[PDB]
């Protein structure tokens, strides 16, 4: 999965 | 309200023991509390709703894509018929964490986004609630799924609008919610292209305005521009 | 029971995807209501049931042992009144903790300990009998201590009865058992040199009978053995 | 803390 915050 | 006797401080202390306990779910309830007083939340006290939150979902969501992967191999060619189970248990988190973004959304929506008149707090709850109906998107199948991706891209786009006019590129809730942003486009409104171009302009206009960002917000900013950083090199 | 509409199976089958989604308080529902059906578990059953409760008892204990620091240290000389909310969120922690070993136990007292009579399964519910009694003791301050320290050695001591008898020295329940037990006596009972003389005979009757240990339980007995070799190194 | 299993 890709980054979030 | 279970949390309607206890006081506001008090709700804010045990929020804040909670997190260092990685208590998550109470984090969140004694979050959900204070925000029921009625007052606007400060700068610090909307970080702690945050992080509660987004812990408690993701781990709904790790365990429901646990479950979802497992779902989609019992229903391969070959693969044996082992009855109602797994669907039901992914039934099961899927409802819970229905009902947690629900709940988040209902905050956010009684009444801290009508409240919330300086940039940060109404950027910052505008990013929430994108988040919120995104992961109600991420487990939606039904006649709802576009609806829900509207409202996420609704929320998003508000947001961008705010703080691109009062916040300068390197803020972090600026950054932040540009970096979420590009991954609903890349994840959930199959448009890879415009989350690429989004992370690209949020990260060259940070660069620019590093020569004066402060070492307060440093380490959060390039955290976030590292992060778009990842996910561009995951991208291209 | 909110399980009793579910059949056997599936409850069983949830619990092994509950285990696998790290949903460890579902798990422990399941195999409660899995228990709640009234027959005897399995060899794998069992370690459902055990590991769901390790499982959300460990974090409740994490949690409670963050807490109590904070509270300590907020009971120093020269440390500010804070007020009673450090004290309520630890006793609130405790109380939840409590509640899942006495949830435990009960499931052990109705009916699983009375119906096992093989040594496997008997030593087995006797250990988790101590374990859990073990867990209330080490929060247990006011004149219930010794009662609760008493419980967990009484069931531990009945649990190395049978293993000695029933069981070669290598078996995976007999050494986490005596694993166990070694550490109650330092941590809980104030007898490090019992819980240092346990776990050296444990581990020197174990090496002299792996010229016969199965290829199944080599790495439980080898990673249980390693234990008792820390915690020795710890101890000495 | 020592290692239990
Ligand atoms: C739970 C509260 C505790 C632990 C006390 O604080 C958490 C963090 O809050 C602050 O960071 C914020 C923050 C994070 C930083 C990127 C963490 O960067 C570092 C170096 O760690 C991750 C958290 O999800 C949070 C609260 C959330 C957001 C998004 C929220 O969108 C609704 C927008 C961007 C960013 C902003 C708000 C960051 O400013 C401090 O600046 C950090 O020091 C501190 O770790
Ligand atoms: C939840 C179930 C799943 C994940 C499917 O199985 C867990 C493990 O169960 C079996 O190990 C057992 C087992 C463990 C082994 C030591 C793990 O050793 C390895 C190499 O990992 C840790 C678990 O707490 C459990 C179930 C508990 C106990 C204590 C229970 O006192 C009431 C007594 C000793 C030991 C026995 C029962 C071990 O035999 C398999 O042999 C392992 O392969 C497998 O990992
Ligand atoms: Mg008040
Ligand atoms: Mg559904
Ligand atoms: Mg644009
Ligand atoms: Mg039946
Ligand atoms: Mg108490
Ligand atoms: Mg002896």
């Amino acid at each position: 999965f890709p980054a979030t915050v | 309200g279970a949390m309607g006797s206890m006081e506001r401080a008090s709700l804010i202390q045990k929020a804040k023991l909670a997190e260092q306990a990685e208590r998550y779910e109470d984090m969140a309830a004694f979050m959900k509390g204070a925000v029921e007083k009625g007052e606007e939340l400060s700068c610090e006290e909307r970080n702690l709703l945050s992080v509660a939150y987004k812990n408690v979902v993701g781990g709904q969501r790790a365990a429901w894509r646990v479950l979802s992967s497992i779902e989609q191999k019992s229903n391969e060619e070959g693969s044996e018929e082992k009855g109602p189970e797994v669907r039901e248990y992914r039934e099961k988190v899927e409802t819970e964490l229905q009902g947690v973004c629900d709940t988040v959304l209902g905050l956010l929506d009684s009444h801290l986004i009508k409240e919330a008149g300086d940039a940060e707090s109404r950027v910052f709850y505008l990013k929430m609630k994108g988040d919120y109906y995104r992961y109600l998107a991420e487990v939606a199948t039904g006649d709802d799924k576009k609806r829900i991706i509207d409202s996420a891209r609704s929320a998003y786009q508000e947001a961008m609008d705010i703080s691109k006019k009062e916040m300068p590129p390197t803020n972090p809730i600026r950054l932040g919610l540009a970096l979420n942003f590009s991954v609903f486009h890349y994840e959930i409104a199959n448009s890879p292209e415009e989350a690429i171009s989004l992370a690209k302009t949020t990260f060259d206009e940070a660069m620019a305005d590093l020569h004066t960002l402060s070492e307060d917000s440093y380490k959060d900013s390039t955290l976030i521009m590292q992060l778009l950083r990842d996910n561009l090199t995951l991208w291209t």
